[PDB]
RNA sequence: UCAACUUCAUG
């Protein structure tokens, strides 16, 4: 739904590194190249930001229940 | 111990109420068996 | 209590025993709204 | 019948990471050493959360987890700062906890990225490690989260939150002469980076006397603590659980004469 | 390596990302025990359920 | 704090 705070297996903080990914990948960047330049290195890593499903953008499309 | 008459049905046993309890809901309601529809259909036909 | 609306999103005050019909909407469909009780939740 | 002299040489220091090398040392002693620097260095992390509003998408205990997992300086205080159970004031106080606050609400039209930086903390020392951010939620126009959380002293034997460190890669024997690992088919298993065999060696020829010494260690920082000193707190927390179970042991060997 | 020991494992394990999903059967909505609770009325027997 | 029925799942 959200981007995972810290990678499951290691716990490097991946929570920070969602915005920049897509904004790399809106440059030109590959999905490999931009996990490079924002630091992942190991699979473990590189498996959140590659594999992460946004839905929160989806559920913000609904109006709030108290405005 | 049993006899041939005593195959025929002239008394009709009714079981307890232990055997055809009364199902109730909410107090509202107390829906009954269906021993005691059926029961309650066999006196309405004796008595006719 | 107060209950907020489903569709306006205003909160209307509605006694017991009353129909549930938000004013000015006329929407059926009200939510209880969230409690003064705080509850403590460890972030584990 | 006496413990052996260790020796360290640090390769790489660098904010996130220290690679050092330690020779002289027991398999055991060393990986007791990189185990507590994955479970037994003390950290401060959010435990404790109360959010007056959330009406933003995620359930309150989603938010209350995403803020546990928050990273937050810890390199000074929590040395300083005692456990709650330690500290004899009931619930919470400056000396055994830190108290942060989240007052966010969208009213612009744009989506409110929420991110650690919107954390305020009571004491300057701890902060989430803002000096992009970590994103706690996204509010959309008219959502808005309001919390107040506590944050207190632990490891990472508790709580995974308490982890200090990202990866410990610990390596022995780079070029396999132990035959710790036998390999079916040596040739196809690529070299280590530490290893110093030609292209040619698959592996090491086979030491009969040797032992496991000159361990290969990269401690990653998750940021809260300088990787420096998840060591250096390493080494002395397991010093001090064994000066613990000494006196213990002598107590119990008194009471037994 | 034994995450306990250190020591390398002799036989070299496969291992790599694998999707995996969480099934809805969970053990606590599985957990039951009984005694002396709530009885039919028919049978007089211990509830079912 | 009822009971019948159906369907869907678990071995
Ligand atoms: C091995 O035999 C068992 C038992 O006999 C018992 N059982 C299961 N279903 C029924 C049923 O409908 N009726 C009756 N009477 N018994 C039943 O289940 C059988 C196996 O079934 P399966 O073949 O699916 O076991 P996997 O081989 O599939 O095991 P995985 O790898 O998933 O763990
Ligand atoms: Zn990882
Ligand atoms: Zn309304
Ligand atoms: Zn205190």
């Amino acid at each position: 739904m959200i981007i995972p705070v810290r990678c499951f297996t290691c716990g490097k903080i991946v929570g920070n590194k969602w915005e920049a990914y897509l904004g790399l990948l809106q440059a030109e960047y590959t999905e490999g190249d931009a996990l490079d330049a924002l630091g992942l290195k190991r699979y473990c890593c590189r498996r959140m930001l590659l594999a992460h499903v946004d839905l929160i953008e989806k559920l913000l499309n609904y109006a709030p229940l108290e405005k | 111990y049993a006899r041939p008459e005593w195959m025929i049905v002239t008394v009709l046993p009714v079981p307890p109420l232990s055997v055809r309890p009364a199902v109730v809901m909410q107090g509202s309601a107390r829906n009954q068996d269906d021993l005691t529809h059926k029961l309650a259909d066999i006196v309405k036909i004796n008595n006719q | 209590m107060i209950y907020i609306c489903g569709e306006c999103h205003t909160e209307n005050e509605i006694k017991s025993r009353d129909p549930i019909r938000c004013r000015e909407c006329g929407y059926r469909i009200m939510y209880k709204k969230r409690t003064k009780r705080l509850v403590v939740f460890d972030a584990r | 019948p006496y413990a052996n002299q260790p020796t360290v040489r640090i390769t790489e220091l660098t904010d996130e990471n220290v690679k050092f090398i330690i020779e002289n040392t027991d398999l055991a002693v060393a990986n007791s050493i990189r185990r507590v620097f994955i479970a037994e260095v003390p950290i401060i992390a959010i435990d404790w959360v109360q959010i007056d509003a959330n009406s933003s998408v995620l359930h309150d205990e989603f938010i209350a987890h995403r803020l546990g997992l928050i990273p937050l300086t810890s390199d000074d205080i929590v040395d300083k700062l005692q456990y709650s159970r330690d500290c004899t004031c009931e619930e919470f106080c400056p000396e055994c906890s830190v108290e942060f606050t989240l007052d966010v609400r969208c009213n612009e039209d744009q989506t409110r990225h929420v991110t650690s930086r919107d954390l305020i903390s009571n004491s300057p020392r701890v902060i989430p490690v803002t000096s992009d951010d970590i994103l706690i939620v996204k509010l959309r126009k008219g959502q808005e989260l309001r919390l107040r959380a506590y944050a207190k002293k632990g490891f990472g034997k508790e709580h995974a939150k308490w982890n200090p460190t990202a990866g410990v890669a610990f390596e022995y024997d780079p070029d396999n002469a132990l035959r710790h690992t036998v390999y079916p088919k040596p040739e196809e298993w690529p070299k280590s980076e530490y290893s110093e065999l030609d292209e040619d060696e698959s592996q090491a020829p086979y030491d009969p006397n040797g032992k496991p010494e000159r361990f290969y260690y990269n401690v990653e920082s998750c940021g809260s603590l300088r990787p420096e000193t998840i060591v250096l707190s390493a080494l002395s927390g397991l010093k001090k659980k064994l000066s613990d179970l000494q006196t213990q042991l002598s107590h119990e060997i008194q009471s037994d004469v | 390596y034994n995450g306990f020991t250190g020591r390398k494992i002799t036989s070299q394990i496969f291992i790599g990302p694998t999707y995996y999903q969480r099934l809805k059967h969970m053990v606590d909505d599985k957990i039951h025990s009984r005694a002396r609770g709530p009885i039919q009325i028919l049978n007089r027997q211990p509830m079912e359920g």
